[PDB]
């Protein structure tokens, strides 16, 4: 959690424009409007509005030109020049690419429409090569269905029977039923045939709009000409993209920067040839903000005023401000919303407990070695500095997120291998072959703290460990909520957290007294004081946070045994799979151990790919469901620290 | 701070505009005296 103090500057109008360009260069501070009192709205100029619209149109045209070029919006260094010369440079390449794309789309559509009726038009023209455009006979040609020519010839028999040359010659993809008699009677018979179901070959463009032989010659010319034209169009388009993509990207960067400055000028406040700007900035950037203000025209008043108090901090931004050892969990912390800028940053407990619970979840050392191999693959991909692209997942990831994922995977796998040594499990049960764990049933090597196969000596202790971890997390969350309520001086939530802690303590004490063991003397006054503290905080609150809320908190505390449940389930599944594979390999033959071990590794990899996602997700989900919700973390979602971009 | 800049900018534009219109009223007086001298010299 950062201090996030208030930062203000002032000056004249164009002086604020230059200082705003400088502050957008060193974009480490978010702004604020403060339009309300004793100033203008800073509608800058109609000329400034027109220039901003022009630069925005230049940026939109550059984006559309990159879209038509096929390239993506990759940021780079800007192109510092005037707006007119940049527009003149952009419009040439955009016009060339637009004409090339229009010609390519039209030629592809023309080639497709020519290929759709290529051979049938030729066959119909060869059949009708005597009366093509003679002024006595219209020839209704129809690309009609299969050999049911009497069904359409019923209308021809309804016409003059020994007249009206009507047949289908060849090209069985569509039967070229051509019927040629006259103009008027043939038009009536064509209406009757369309009533029986028929359609004249009237295509678009000119091939369905000209005489048959001329349209056939033009369609054959287009079919012979379209492919080399499309190939040369693709070649010229690729050459234009390869020759103009860097300039278009630099122009898009400079245009995005100018449009950002123009849109940021709208948030200013005018003072009738006077201007000022206010916002937030972190306390760790006060030297950077002072160095940015060193380039001011008259070293303008950099007012580094303090942030608001524990109350009334609503538009204040929010930042992580965590240790660099814990910097990798920032994406998992920021998967949810932001805190109340005075709420407890719970990111450290994530690295404190999610690795410790996750090692208890997965205790397979062979899965840890496979995770190390996959992390080495991801580390080589990040060292290659390419963007992580998964098209079926639509996942494009930067190298920073991949490196944070690799660091989190290493920090997970260390404690995972530690707990797998504690569980004594490597790739399932490899101890069936060589007994690396030492059991009293079969001593092969040094003894395991947990055999992880039987539960007669393990289940009670595992449930006790999970319950103790969950109770410690619930008590830490309740204490953090009470401390935050005492800090914010809101005694309702503080009394609520104190009463919830007392009710949980009394519930656990009375449960361990009655349903647990004997010796109900020491904890009797404890349970009585817990119930009394619950009733006293209920009287001090009168908020009707009833026994339903206490039972929900108790269930959230008791839900920590799901970690031991999932760990025992995965261990039982891996041990059963490895035992069946080792039995059917060695005990059944001792020679199909290659094929048996391959099938066992395939089944183990399938079970890992099926269950490891949920096994890793359940601990982080339990952490987000317990440590956040016990401490609140669902109030007003915070305000984001959005400084000036300079996207680069 | 912010509200201090609000008050300061309000006072800035108030006093600078008031000086501006005071000087243009004295310019009006200069115009009046100049055409008075013009018509006195012509007559």
């Amino acid at each position: 959690i950062a201090p996030m103090e208030k930062l203000v500057l002032a000056g004249p109008k164009g002086r604020a424009k230059e200082l705003l360009q400088s502050l957008q260069q060193a974009g480490v501070v978010h702004l604020e409007t403060l339009r309300p009192e004793a100033l203008s709205a800073y509608q800058l100029s109609p000329e400034e509005r027109a220039e901003l619209r022009r630069w925005e149109a230049v940026s939109a045209g550059a984006e559309h030109t990159l879209s038509l070029l096929g390239l993506e919006a990759e940021p780079a260094r800007p192109f510092p020049e005037g707006l007119e010369a940049a527009e003149k440079a952009l419009s040439p390449i955009q016009a060339h690419a637009e004409g090339l794309t229009r010609q390519k789309q039209e030629l592809e559509e023309e080639l497709a429409l020519a290929q759709a009726y290529l051979e049938p038009l030729e066959r119909l023209a060869a059949l009708a090569h005597g009366l093509d455009k003679s002024p006595f006979l219209r020839v209704i040609p129809f690309l009609l269905t299969e050999k049911e020519l009497p069904l359409v010839e019923e209308a021809l028999r309804k016409a003059l029977e020994d007249r009206y040359l009507l047949a289908h010659e060849a090209y069985a993809g569509g039967v070229a039923a051509l019927v040629v008699v006259h103009r008027k009677e043939v038009d009536q018979a064509k209406a009757a045939l369309s009533r029986a179901g028929v359609a004249e070959l009237r295509l678009p463009g000119a091939l369905g709009e000209l005489p048959l032989s001329e349209a056939a010659r033009r369609l054959k010319e287009r079919a012979e000409a379209a492919p080399r034209e499309l190939s040369e169009v693709r070649q010229h388009l690729a050459k234009l993209a390869r020759e103009s993509a860097s300039t278009l990207q630099s122009l898009w960067t400079r245009a995005q920067d100018e449009v950002a400055r123009l849109k940021a000028l709208e948030e200013l406040a005018s003072g009738r040839f006077g201007f000022a700007l206010l916002g937030y900035v972190p306390v760790k950037a006060k030297p950077k903000v002072e160095e940015a203000l060193a380039r001011h025209k008259e070293s303008v008043v950099y007012a580094f005023e303090p942030v608001d108090e524990h109350h009334e901090a609503d538009r204040i931004p929010v930042v992580l401000d965590n240790p660099p050892w814990a910097k990798p969990f920032e994406l998992l912390v920021s998967f949810l919303n932001t805190p109340k800028y005075g709420t407890f940053d719970p990111t450290p407990v994530v690295p404190v407990f999610f690795p410790f619970w996750f090692g208890m979840i997965v205790g397979d050392i062979g899965y840890a070695l496979l995770f190390y191999l996959v992390g080495r693959w991801l580390s080589g991909y990040v060292k290659r500095n390419e963007p992580l692209v998964i098209d079926l997942f639509a996942l494009k990831l930067k190298p920073q997120v991949i490196g944070k994922l690799v660091h989190i995977l290493n920090w997970m796998v260390f404690w995972t291998v530690v707990w797998g040594v504690i569980y004594g499990e490597f790739f399932g049960t490899f101890l069936e072959h060589l007994g690396v764990f030492g059991t009293p049933e079969h001593p092969g090597l040094i003894p395991i703290l947990i055999h992880r196969i039987d539960t007669a000596k393990t289940a009670n202790l595992l449930i006790l460990l999970s319950v103790a971890f969950g109770v410690v997390l619930v008590f830490f969350g309740l204490a953090l909520r009470a401390y935050l309520g005492l800090k914010h001086r809101h005694m309702a939530h503080f009394w609520e957290g104190v009463g919830y802690l007392g009710g949980l303590v009394g519930v656990l004490a009375l449960a361990a007294s009655y349903l647990g063991n004997l010796q109900a003397g020491w904890l009797q006054g404890l349970m009585y004081l817990g119930f009394g503290v619950f009733l006293l905080a209920v009287l001090m609150s009168r908020i009707w946070l009833m026994i339903p809320e206490i039972f929900t908190q108790a269930g959230h505390i008791l839900s920590h045994i799901r970690i031991y449940a999932v760990g025992a389930a995965g261990g039982i599944l891996a041990g059963l799979l490895t035992d069946v594979g080792f039995a059917l390999a060695e005990r059944l033959g001792l020679l199909g151990v290659l094929l048996g071990l391959l099938v066992a590794g395939v089944l183990h990899l399938l079970i890992l790919l099926l269950t490891t996602l949920g096994h890793m997700l359940q601990p982080i989900r339990l952490l987000w469901v317990e440590f956040f919700t016990k401490f609140g973390f669902y109030e007003e979602n915070g305000r984001p620290y959005r400084p000036f971009k300079s996207v680069r | 701070g912010g509200l201090g800049l609000i008050k300061s900018l309000a006072e800035k534009e108030k006093q600078l505009l008031e000086r501006l219109e005071a000087a243009k009223k004295e310019a009006e007086e200069r115009v009046k005296r100049a055409e008075a001298e013009a018509k006195a010299l012509l007559e």
